[PDB]
């Protein structure tokens, strides 16, 4: 039998992202906001009729390098991006070391074809306000740790897959899912 | 003998007034009665009652009549008849003068002594009618939405599909009551205050309007409670009025709580008048 | 569930009884020697207007401004028990730092504020506190009533004097050596209110700063800030 | 081995929780009557330069200078619990030695420093301390938050006023009779920080005495020495 | 009755503020809440974690990326590839401006709140490479010696014979970690501070340089950690880059301790900019 | 509740500095260390000896 949760637990393809030889230390490959990045029509449909929701969030990153390409990524998490004191948000774009301090996981394309990270719901609000849309509760970001090192210049696709877990829904309502 | 003290020194604190702001603690006052102890017994019962009359539980559960409306032959399927934002700062109009703030209800007056509130509210509708009236009405609560947004441009209710619905047959039932849950992403909402309509340093303070729920209002109220009609109030105009009054009272639920007492929102007076 | 109250507030409050033990300010005086009517619980009379070049609100206190105590009391008909009294000085007069509060019971005297005239009221209950050393004066007052049940803001009468049964027939005589003095009160331990009536006649407080008539906001309240800075 | 710590130091410290209960100074004011935003945890904005005849560093405080508290807090995203507050006087005013700290909650008021204007905020939580007798004013502040988890240096907004959920919707009203006053704070007993992020944006402190551009070092900090001598 | 006190006098102490500077003791503050007691519960878990996040043990063991370098076809037997002095005040360059002090690493920032430190450090090297690279590298730690003195005039390592040596085959291993002991004739070393390059009262404060270990530097760091090559990184230039990055992270060991908290070395800000 | 204190008054003595001249007693100083308690252990032996070197004997 099927249920709402089953859908939010469904793992979606979120994006393919370019990473090429020229990209340098701490070069941001992406910066995706929770829940925004997952808010596909599929989800929106099923979340319709509910004031809000909270969940942990699973992130699979996929990178099909071939044997002669070596390189290294970070995937890290950061909370409540929208309202973090700027200096923080900056420190991240400034220096990869201020990402390495975070909740993160490293990926070495030569060894690993993939890696995951799970992120709990963390916020002053108990759920993501689906009508006010008040502050996405976190964001994943993938800065380059050690740049893609082929002999001659080339580029690589970083795929992202993701779903929710440990889901919790708010009281139901005639209010509409924030655009 | 007169021996040297061996009593070691303790560190001390100079305060002019302790627990001044506190319900706890030991007041360090001087008493005026001859007997330092002089206290008086807690006489029971008192003022005819043994129930605690100073208990919030007691007070906020006192019914506040706060609103009425009409249901009639006119009224049409899905026609909204009545709305209210769900929050404790329910107000009335002074008789003597016509200020913007208005006269608080008991509830409002009381809650007014605190900043934070939470809990559910007991709303009660009475349909002053005879048996020869017949019609249905649905009471519906829409969390996270203001009273403009519950009805489309025609004053018809929107997306009733998606919520707690409470059908009322008037052939049978003349009265109805319900509890609205607290529903918030915050543990506590704020006791709504009047807001400045003017621009500083001009001050014209007016009661807030919860036509819409968004992050200018959202932390003063949970949402909007609405009463939509289903059938016109069909009756024999031959012998009964084809329109009736519907009275609405509110009190607090059990789970109701307030906190952060401070400067109140309301201020009491012995008389109110126009200036010459 | 009492979780929120422990996770966010850190306290949890259940009866106004708790609240009215918090001392709030009532009234100010310029009199070194003052007769105050302790168990006066009235509030000011208010005046509103919309006309240009006029102060919007205006307040005529008969015996003082709303304390938590009175503000609450307005809801009820009756009271019993005793009260506390706190006093603050304009002047810490080094060589005459003392305050007398005394029990005042003159039968004929009227139950509203008035400056001390009597020089002949020997042998009364006198408490003394030192303004210099202990910043504030703190006091407790027995119910000392002729009856077991007194009335909220009893209509005093011209020669109700100080023997009306509907209150404790007792006042404060306050003799200081600060020109200006600030009075406040909370309820005592044994104090209780009675017979809830409804909301009292009231108006927004935050609204008292209205000045949309151009004529600026005049009406102020007895707070510390307002007192200490003159 | 915990020998060294006992042989040399005489103590041994294990969590910043320990450290942030030490009171550090935050900000100074000239206002007898001040509105301070307790749970402001921002730090100054900084400016560096190499050009001749210019002060090397310069600091623009929005709500104060770095306390241990904030300095630490910078590392974390969230906080909860209450705080302490210490206050020092320019002037031990013998005849008006008192300080009021009061709980300030006006809804519309903005969550940044400003001088007291309101004369109409009766019946609030008021603590009093005597500057003459007890040199310093000491205070504790409940978390009193609308939520269980608040945010480090939440971006306040023009009319975020004093009802932002991302903080405790509470400020201090401080009414003294010292012209100049020095503020400091440590965390309360129940206070805690949350979600470590990394190093915060920072610069050498010892470096703030740089003057190699000839133009002498201007930027000073709120310490006792700097305050008491003016 | 009103008997004469028999309570003997105790000696007292007048303090304006006790434990002001202390984590111990009873604060003697007045509380603002109505309830003198008002405290709030230690909610667990908090911010998603039940681990203590304010623990030094927790914080200093957070990995600080602080340095990289290159290993290549160029590189030669005994050629030093990389050095660092072993101490906690590891720093970076601000992006916005170019001050001398620089932006502290987390570690540095934290340790910065104390004067004294001691303990061992966990250094971690990652060799971003493929399998088709092959080569060896020796990591070596030289206590009581600075980073100039570990290599002769040719940049070849000196007297490697005499110390802990850690060979790394790259055919196999892509990563490597180790702990450097604390090693000092003092129980505690000092958290390195910036020093004045200029002469008083001219002040130009610059980060210290631990090129050499002698009794101007000796009590800020234990010695120098060095990574010498053994073989060139032989690879098929035909299909892979003949040079690779090597990343170095550091965190604190278990035995790590700091003390004597005071005025910090580092100071935090909300933004940094050039002057007009 | 906020009851009236029943704690009787004790007589007190104002001294600026007690035991100033004394090897006995409790010093009433403020400590500078973070830890109010901060003391250091009596390390033995010390300076090569366990004999008490500060003893008149």
């Amino acid at each position: 039998t099927h249920s709402i949760i089953d859908f939010l637990e469904r793992p979606q393809f979120i994006g393919s992202f370019l990473w090429n030889t020229s990209d340098i230390e701490n070069k941001e490959i992406f910066s995706l906001k929770l829940p925004d990045a997952l808010m596909s029509p599929m989800i929106r449909e099923k979340l319709s009729g509910f004031t809000s929701f909270s969940a942990s969030t699973v992130f699979h990153i996929q990178v099909n390098a071939h044997p002669f390409q070596c390189g290294r990524l970070v995937l890290a998490a950061v909370p409540v991006p929208d309202i973090l004191p700027l200096h923080r948000l900056n420190m991240l774009s400034f220096d990869v070391s201020n990402v390495i301090t975070l909740p993160h996981v490293q990926l070495d394309i030569s060894k690993e074809t993939e890696v995951l990270l799970k992120i709990p719901y963390v916020s002053p609000f108990v759920q993501y306000d689906l009508v006010t849309k008040f502050t996405p509760w976190a964001a994943f970001l993938a800065h380059v740790y050690a740049p893609l090192n082929t002999p001659s210049a080339a580029s690589l696709q970083v795929n992202v897959f993701a779903h929710f877990e440990d889901i919790k829904l708010g009281f139901p309502t005639s209010a509409i899912v924030a655009q | 003998s007169k021996p040297l003290t061996t009593i070691p020194p303790t560190i001390v604190v100079q305060r002019p007034s302790q627990y001044f702001n506190n319900a706890d603690g030991v007041d360090q006052g001087l008493p005026l009665s001859l007997k330092y102890g002089n206290e008086v017994i807690l006489k029971t019962p008192f003022a005819g009652t043994s129930s605690d009359e100073m208990a919030l539980e007691y007070v906020l559960k006192i019914p506040n009549y706060f609103s009425r409306f009409k249901y009639s032959s006119t009224s049409l399927p899905k026609q909204v008849l009545w709305t209210s934002p769900v929050h404790p700062q329910i107000i009335r109009n002074h008789v003597t003068v016509v200020d913007a703030p208005g006269q608080p209800t008991l509830l409002a007056y009381a809650t007014g002594f605190f900043k934070y509130w939470r809990g559910g509210l007991v709303y009660t509708f009475r349909f002053v009618k005879t048996n020869y009236h017949s019609g249905r009405v649905q009471i519906t609560f829409h969390p996270f939405v203001g009273y403009d947004d519950v009805m489309d441009s025609d004053g018809k209710i929107v997306r009733d599909e998606y919520v707690y619905r409470v059908v009322v047959d008037l052939r049978d039932q003349t009265e109805a009551t319900l509890v609205v849950p607290f529903t918030s992403l915050t543990p506590y909402k704020v006791c709504a205050d009047v807001f400045n309509s003017a621009n500083r340093p001009k001050y014209n303070y007016e009661p807030r309007d919860f036509k819409v729920y968004d992050n200018t209002t959202d932390q003063f109220f949970t949402g909007t409670l609405c009463v939509s009609a289903l059938t016109p109030l069909v009756s024999s105009s031959a012998v009964v009025s084809s329109t009736i009054d519907v009275l609405v009272e509110v009190k607090a639920s059990d789970d109701f709580e307030v906190a952060v007492p401070n400067t109140p929102l309301w201020l009491p007076v012995d008389s109110l008048t126009e200036r010459p | 569930d009492e979780q929120p109250s422990q996770e966010c507030i850190g306290e949890r409050i259940l009866s106004f009884s708790e609240l009215i033990k918090r001392n709030s300010w009532r009234y100010v005086s310029d009199e070194k020697s003052l007769i105050y009517p302790a168990y006066a619980f009235d509030n000011p009379a208010a005046m509103y207007t919309a006309a240009d070049k006029l102060p919007v609100w205006t307040l005529t206190p008969r015996s003082g401004f709303p304390t938590l105590l009175t503000s609450i009391g307005a809801m009820y008909a009756f009271y019993r028990g005793g009260i506390r009294l706190k006093i603050v000085p304009g002047v810490a007069d080094q060589p005459k730092p003392l305050v007398e509060v005394a029990l005042f019971t003159m039968q004929d005297q009227g139950y509203i504020i008035k400056a001390n005239d009597y020089s002949t009221d020997f042998c009364s209950s006198n408490i003394y506190e030192n303004f210099v050393t202990k910043g504030i004066a703190e006091v407790q007052t027995p119910y000392y009533s002729r009856v077991n049940t007194s009335v909220v803001s009893a209509p005093v009468l011209y020669n109700a004097g100080n023997i009306s049964p509907l209150m404790p027939n007792v006042m404060y005589k306050i003799t200081s050596n600060s020109s200006n003095i600030l009075l406040g009160h909370s309820a005592a331990d044994d104090f209780r209110f009675g017979f809830l009536l409804g909301a009292p006649l009231a108006i927004s407080a935050t609204a008292l700063r209205d000045n949309f008539t151009g004529s600026s906001a005049t009406v102020s309240l007895p707070t510390f800030s307002n007192f200490y800075l003159s």
